[PDB]
């Protein structure tokens, strides 16, 4: 189809830039993803994607204060049952009634996504490795 | 960590760390990370799975990906053959804690500050691989690829979060930095999983 250009582009960031060898690698890399893209069809190249936003997702103190608690209390399984199951492990603590029980339980890609999606056996056609901008 | 030296097969110590370099981590890391450094020094471990880096090699990346608050620092220490990141946070406010950075699906967990259990329990506990880590496939991906030496990794072309499959046809072994650094520029910010 239409050619894609990646917005922005890639970027040699300076703090790597002293060294030489570097901008190579990078633009070999760009170029082995960019014709890796280019080889799949856009139905399954969206299939992926929309996959991908499937993992993972306030104020992060107050979940990472949190997990620390968690941790601590999923340390102690450890300690005893070095092979136990961890979503065991995982369970028993999340149902303890007291302690943890208090604390309330609280994109360079997506622009080529989002771009192809308002263009709609037919060949993602993206560009990674032109104006990569140095500094 | 007898325990981690005993359950690592075929451990490659590259290389031990300065001592000067690795005490000016002394207010940065607890002392169990210090003594594991002395221990483990920079190497391959666990029949390839886990390398151990040096450090301010993977600062810059690490900071560009992971968001702080003004009062934390971060210091990697250990890789997956994947390019997935290990690092220690010092957290003044809420105290210290270790968070594993998943490349691949563009991911941060937040673990235990307890270095102790991390490296002698958790990364031989083969639940704690599949569900913390993703890292179950290995077995089958090493009997068909070859071994990532200390500065490559198993990348996948295209990344995952550029829309590639996740199989071992699409894994070739890659300079990790570059890889990495494609990896973050390629996705948005790091999703809490």
């Amino acid at each position: 189809l239409s050619v894609i250009f990646v917005k922005p582009p890639f970027q040699l960031k300076k703090k790597f830039q002293k060294d030489p060898f570097y901008e190579i690698e990078m633009r070999k890399q760009l170029q082995m993803q960019q014709d890796g893209i280019n080889n799949m069809t856009i139905f399954e190249w969206l299939k992926n994607r929309e996959n991908f936003k499937k993992y993972g997702r306030s104020k992060k103190i107050q979940e990472d204060f949190r997990d620390r608690y968690r941790n601590a209390k999923i340390d102690e399984y450890l300690l005893l049952y070095e092979d136990m199951d961890i979503k065991a492990i995982e369970a028993m603590v999340d149902s303890e009634l007291e302690g943890l029980a208090a604390l309330a339980n609280p994109g360079r890609s997506l622009n080529i996504e989002n771009e192809l999606l308002k263009l709609i056996k037919i060949k993602m056609n993206v560009n990674l490795v032109e104006n990569l901008e140095i500094v | 960590f007898e325990k981690f030296l005993e359950r690592s097969g075929n451990s490659i110590k590259l290389e031990e760390f300065s001592e000067d370099y690795i005490r000016q981590y002394n207010n940065l890391v607890s002392e169990k990370l210090i003594s594991f450094w002395r221990i483990a020094g920079i190497g391959i471990y666990c029949n390839g799975l886990f390398r151990t880096i040096i450090p301010n090699d993977y600062q810059y990346i690490i900071e560009e990906c992971y968001p702080m608050y003004d009062y934390e620092t971060v210091t990697p220490f250990m890789i997956t053959v994947f390019g997935d990141i290990f690092a220690y946070v010092k957290n003044h406010v809420i105290g210290d804690y270790v968070v594993f950075i998943n490349i691949r699906y563009g991911t941060f967990k937040i673990l235990s500050e307890n270095i102790d259990i991390l490296l002698n329990i958790v990364i031989f506990n083969k639940s704690c691989l599949e569900n913390w880590f993703l890292l179950n496939e290995y077995n089958t991906i090493k009997e068909v690829k070859a071994m990532p030496k200390i500065d490559e990794c198993y990348g996948y072309v295209p990344a995952l979060v550029a829309g590639g499959k996740d199989c071992i046809d699409n894994i070739q072994i890659v300079k990790i930095a570059p890889y990495i650094d494609t990896v973050i520029q390629l996705m948005g910010d790091l999703k809490r999983i």
